[PDB]
């Protein structure tokens, strides 16, 4: 009977942090979490050192060492970390479907835009940062107009090599 | 006065039939607070759940495959329970001197112990004790209290009375983003008298309480009736020692009191010509869950 | 799903109910507003109907004379806009304004009857004997020209408004792909259609 | 609001049977807009 | 339109039983609303017609 | 207790009603809100003033 965090919303929300939207194709890949803390749901991941592991640290990704994919919302995750994949757990990375993610940009994004990754934190945006600290995920595009700090769905394809931007 | 337990009657005297017991105020917490007793007798906490779903609808085409999906989430919350008790005792020759006068001393003590138990439950329900932090209905600190529109209701005309009364219902309605209506109103008894004894005009001879029944916002928008009650402890419960009135919905889903154990007497004990009967009772406090459906108005 | 039976939750069965709920939500949103993707103009924002302002009426600090004049302005305007041929049957008002009307007395010290005396003395109920229906809605708070409240007067007949819904929400069998059960569900409807635009009238500024 | 299908309970605790579903406004289209279902499905 | 500022049990169409014609005699008066009278006046103003 | 500034000559009806209900409310509140007054004994002259 818990009425806390009641906002009396006009209508239903759109999605959650890492939920997918149904479509026939999806590469979902099982990896093992390597970071000491968990990994959030809609997040980018790099290639681990365990030959099948992944890390949440993408500060050193390059066109030669591209990022691995994006985690998905699992909803059965050990109930000790709130919404995360705990250490030593199947990660369920996705690299082909359409997924809801979080926007980090001042002016927001619109339907068809490039997707730029900020290597410092691992956040998605519309344009390059400008100090050799951003990559462009070459095969990727948005699918929703959204403001700053809101959820937008994007279409992703990680087999296309990334592009470095200074 | 005199606890000597016996009296002397005179040859030349007249005696009235029956004894007069001192009066105490009525009990006033049935029907105004939802309580339950289904909790097991020895519990420490109570839990309850909530959940919210999410989704969107999109335009599909033939031979396509992309259809939008829905989602879920959940939450949990808890409350506590505590223990208290009262019981009586008596000596040997006291009860024996009692029985030969046809009195039944043990019964007279059990009756009054039930009475004082009910009194304790009332005080916990409607107020707080500041020992177990059992916030009551009249002083809960998580609901919103607003001041009246300059209304003292003495030397105030009927327009101000009606505006002040409807202010609370409208404010509660706007606070919940226009979804729920206040269902019950609790006023200090003095203000209830002021309303019930003031007329509506020289040509409209009728009380402000007889017209307000069928013309308040709640009974005008919908067809259901509104219930107005005058209470006893609201004379000075406000912010600066001023009258307070409460508007709320009165559903088991907004307020809740748990009483796992009502009141029990334990087997008698004997020590040195005495008889001790311990009575214990264990009940948790009042829980206001939906705090946006209870409204305080001060200054009437 | 094999894990949410351990707690007795019935996950697949909880989703179909909420899908039907969001279904009805979508139908409502299409019926009463517009999406600007298929150009389905709604009832509250159709651009072919005439929208006039109120006669200097705010309905807060406004006496009963202004309230009555403003309310009957819509009916008389609908009568004058179709060359004196048709009558408004139904009125939709913002809910706060409905409160203001239902609570405020008739400006009387004599009997203090409510303004819903309008129920028996409006133009429509006066010329004829038929009653008038007044409702309070939800999305009319800022639907006006400059972000102000809007109210609607119309006739409520199947020859003025029409919405076709040939097929209702159904569910299709379950597709299984690599430890994931994908389940579709479809429906089909047609946008709202205002055939007589002179039989719908907008009054802003109440 | 979390998404884990799990909460840690205790032995000395009484979990209530019901669940509170978050409220949303009513539907309000039936009775104001004439709709028909007579046309063929496709 | 209403009748009083404040005591208003009836509409202005009490005119039906308090006009000069229905006051001096007992016969009723017939009032009609027409269509072509919106601008028939001298300078394009409304015109009303009284006749027998 | 004394009345609330009421003489009942050159006093309007509001003062009369307030003074009359003052006794009933005061008696009720003195018994801790448990019993009301059943009978009122007024001097005959004041009863005339009220009844006229």
């Amino acid at each position: 009977m818990a009425p806390y965090n009641e906002t009396y919303a006009s209508d239903y929300a759109f999605a959650y942090e890492g939920m997918v939207s149904d479509i026939a194709p999806a590469d979902i890949i099982s990896r093992t979490v390597e970071t000491s803390a968990g990994i959030g749901f809609g997040k980018i991941v790099a290639q681990g050192t365990s030959d099948r592991g992944c890390k949440a640290d993408v500060s050193a990704v390059s066109p030669t060492a591209p990022p691995l994919g994006i985690t998905v919302r699992s909803q059965a995750t050990e109930n000790l970390t709130l919404d995360k994949y705990p250490r030593y757990d199947g990660a369920a990375i996705m690299r082909k479907g359409v997924i809801w993610v979080l926007v980090t940009d001042a002016g927001g994004v619109v339907a068809g835009d490039p997707v730029w990754l900020k290597k410092s934190d691992g956040t998605f945006s519309n344009a390059d940062v400008g100090s050799s600290g951003g990559l462009r995920l070459a095969g990727c595009r948005w699918d929703t107009s959204a403001a700053n700090g809101a959820l937008a769905r994007m279409r992703v394809d990680f087999d296309v090599p990334p592009v470095a931007g200074a | 006065m005199q606890a000597n337990f016996g009296f002397v009657t005179s040859q030349t005297a007249y005696v009235e039939a029956g004894v007069y017991r001192m009066r105490y105020p009525e009990i006033r917490y049935p029907g105004l607070i939802p309580v339950d007793y289904s909790a097991p007798e020895w519990i420490k906490t109570v839990d309850y759940y909530s959940m919210d779903g999410v989704g969107k609808a999109e335009w599909i085409a033939d031979r396509a495959s992309d259809i939008p999906v829905v989602g879920l989430a959940m939450e949990k919350a808890t409350t506590t329970v505590h223990l208290a008790g009262i019981g009586y005792d008596y000596g040997l020759e006291e009860v024996n001197q009692a029985i030969m006068l046809g009195m039944n001393l043990p019964g007279e003590k059990a009756n009054l112990a039930r009475l004082v138990y009910e009194r304790m439950v009332d005080r916990v329900a409607f107020t707080g004790d500041a020992e177990k932090d059992f916030k009551g209905l009249f002083n809960n600190g998580a609901v919103t209290a607003v001041s009246a529109t300059t209304g003292n209701w003495a030397s105030a005309t009927a327009d101000q009375i009606l505006a002040d009364f409807n202010l609370g219902i409208t404010g509660l309605w706007s606070a919940t983003n226009e979804m729920v209506y206040a269902d019950t109103v609790l006023l200090p008894s003095a203000k209830h008298q002021i309303i019930a004894s003031k007329r509506l005009g020289n040509e409209a001879t009728e009380t402000v309480l007889q017209f307000l029944q069928r013309a308040n916002v709640y009974t005008a928008e919908t067809g259901r009736p509104l219930t107005i009650r005058g209470m006893r402890g609201l004379n000075t419960a406000g912010a600066g020692g001023v009258s307070r009135s409460v508007f709320y919905r009165n559903s088991p889903e907004v307020l809740k009191m748990h009483i796992p154990m009502r009141h029990r007497f334990l087997p008698v004990q004997v020590v040195g010509l005495t008889y001790k009967v311990p009575g214990i009772f264990r009940l948790g406090g009042l829980d206001i869950r939906l705090p946006k459906e209870v409204r305080y108005v001060d200054g009437y």
